[PDB]
């Protein structure tokens, strides 16, 4: 009977089924086996109604909870190897490499700063979520650069690579106890259903 | 554990401690001589022998092929490969390939009180047979280390005892 | 002595020492007995002072720790279970029903598309969020509608079902290198407490 | 040998070999031994390439998968614990101190409200994350009060404390089927790389 935790790889996720299964060869003892002949597994969820996909090729930990039986595997979760030269971790939070170079903007509060053991950083399938010591929160999009978040100093940016969209049904406030920035490359539209007000101290058009 | 890690042979008596190496005890020179079925000996006689043919009830413990697991190198492997798997935890390749020495025991015999007989010792042994034609036993190796001895004194004779056996 | 792992069903959530237990009843061995003696369970946390809430009703898995003693259990996660017919994770990421509908809107960058046993979706209290293999992100309320996240091919969009607000107390800066777009379906106002700059190559104000 | 679950408090974090792992005490078997003598451990991560840091002082649960040695432990998850007369979770959550303030801004769609035993609360390195039962989601800077999310009643609400940033190239739209109300404390500007066209009804410029 195998009663403790053993390390396996992820074979495929296409259950013939339909209850939300995966595929799994454990490291060792199931050596030699044609991919048709391997058992199906389960997992353990983080929260109700959640579910994380799995891709092929991934390490995880399996056990076994029938008493013992291996017909019916369990995965737990993910594991941590180093057989490549350098763990499995994002280089941002081990220093074993060069990670995301964001794009430069004019403006742009300064990006969260990274340091090695001391940060949450997850990248997984073209997302990363960074949640630094400093207090600061960023998501980011790595085929274009989209993102949104805050700095460890206390400034929000929001940049978009390519269109952007704020709309909202019902009243908008827009406030900046400083000076407020508009500008455009183009054309500058402003449009209102009724009346318009413009007050300010001094009013000045130029060329 | 560290004996089977360094791959010796360990017993402590008559105040040291002894760690002796299993591949340098197989070419040892033997020290004494016991004989049986020879009354013109120069040596010793044993007088009762017990000839032990299962060497495979030892063996079917040692039967396997070890495995590990190393951050850095992966799935570490040792030994044969017809034999079936087996998991340590240990990832050390000298510590992996001396996990299955040992010394199979062969024969126990019964002598008439020898204080000399300590574990560690190498024998030369001689045994004839006492019918048909004067055959000797091919059966019994010529050289063999003692594994274990027991000395008996009771109100009228001393005895001694001790298991012979032979490096893997 | 109970050593492995168990099914259970959370049953109450008020503790009335205050250390934030809950009450469970292991399916197959508690049966029987009355609410009122089954034991309080303690749980394992996924960060440091963070508290992930039960309801009644969930289904978990239950070990306990202190030597195989049943008055002392302990809760590591959720389970999955299909006795209904059809899995317990939400529908989209399953292809057994049809989920979330969200509200058209005029303009709107594309919603992220979901594919089955593809994305990360959770359901809870009301709250949904979506992580799809293309890299889109997004946070949406279930009972209005409201929104914030991009898509996987990198577009901005935050869209509120009823009031906004935008504030900073310091300096602003709104940029675009397109075209710039404002419209109100009431009355729009614009009001600085100092000098204002119009600054264009040509200006027209129509009817 | 050992084969169950233990209590164990993180010492440090440096590892000198890199392998991304922490040094830990088991609590009560590991007792008197200097710190330098105590063994490296691993953890279970949750996603694929996703890294939770450690800090010195953290409770946590230790097993040791392999063959029941002590060479080499495993972490688990963090554990809860009440020795100080309180549990270790977030006040909010429980009921039993007073937690955090925010500022109070002239506007401000109505902060979520928190009820105890019935909201998810973290909070770690300056950075608090509510996911309450109403559907409501917030992510708030502790130490300057800067705030993302929308509100349990389904408005969206984004404060900055200091500078903030929109930015986006490309095509850019501002809607809202109410009034639309644009303030300034400073100076407003309003910049265009061609035409600009003020549509309404009737506009008043007044001083």
């Amino acid at each position: 009977s195998l009663t403790g935790k053993y390390r396996a790889v992820v074979i495929s996720v296409d259950d013939p089924k339909g209850l939300m299964r995966t595929q799994i060869r454990v490291v060792g003892m199931m050596d030699g086996l044609p991919d048709a002949s391997l058992p199906w597994a389960e997992a353990i969820l983080s929260n109700a109604n959640t579910f994380s996909p799995f891709l092929p090729g991934d390490k995880v930990w399996v056990e076994f909870p029938y008493n013992g039986d291996s017909r019916w595997p369990l995965i737990i979760g993910y594991a941590q190897d180093a057989s490549g030269g350098a763990p499995n971790v994002p280089p941002e939070a081990s220093g074993q490499g060069e990670g995301y170079v964001p794009p430069e903007v004019e403006g742009a509060p300064a990006q969260p700063s990274t340091s090695a053991k001391k940060d949450f950083i997850s990248s997984r399938n073209g997302l990363m979520e960074i949640r630094t010591a400093g207090g600061a929160w960023a998501v980011t999009h790595l085929k274009s650069g989209t993102t949104i978040g805050f700095n460890e100093a206390g400034e929000l940016y929001a940049i978009s690579q390519g269109p952007a969209f704020i709309s909202s049904a019902g009243n908008l406030d827009i406030k900046s106890g400083a000076d407020v920035a508009l500008k455009a490359g183009g054309s500058m539209a402003i449009e209102a259903s009724g009346n318009l007000s413009i007050k300010a101290a001094q009013v000045s058009v130029d060329k | 554990e560290i004996a089977r890690d360094t791959g010796s042979m360990c017993w402590a008596s008559r105040g040291m401690i002894n760690f002796k190496s299993m591949e340098k005890m197989a070419n040892a020179a033997p020290s004494l001589t016991y004989e049986s079925a020879n009354p013109n000996t120069s040596g010793f006689t044993i007088s009762q022998f017990n000839i032990l043919n299962a060497d495979y009830e030892y063996q079917r413990r040692h039967n396997y092929r070890m495995a590990s697991y190393d951050m850095t190198k992966g799935v570490v492997y040792s030994g044969n490969q017809e034999d079936p798997i087996k998991f340590t935890s240990n990832p050390d390749p000298t510590a992996l390939a001396n996990y299955n020495k040992f010394i199979l025991p062969r024969l126990d015999m019964l002598v008439e009180g020898n204080a000399a007989l300590t574990p560690g010792t190498t024998l030369k042994i001689v045994v004839h047979n006492t019918a048909g034609d004067g055959e000797l036993d091919e059966s019994i190796p010529d050289k063999m280390i003692v594994m274990s001895v027991t000395h008996f004194e009771d109100r009228f004779r001393f005895v001694s005892r001790a298991q012979l056996g032979v490096v893997n």
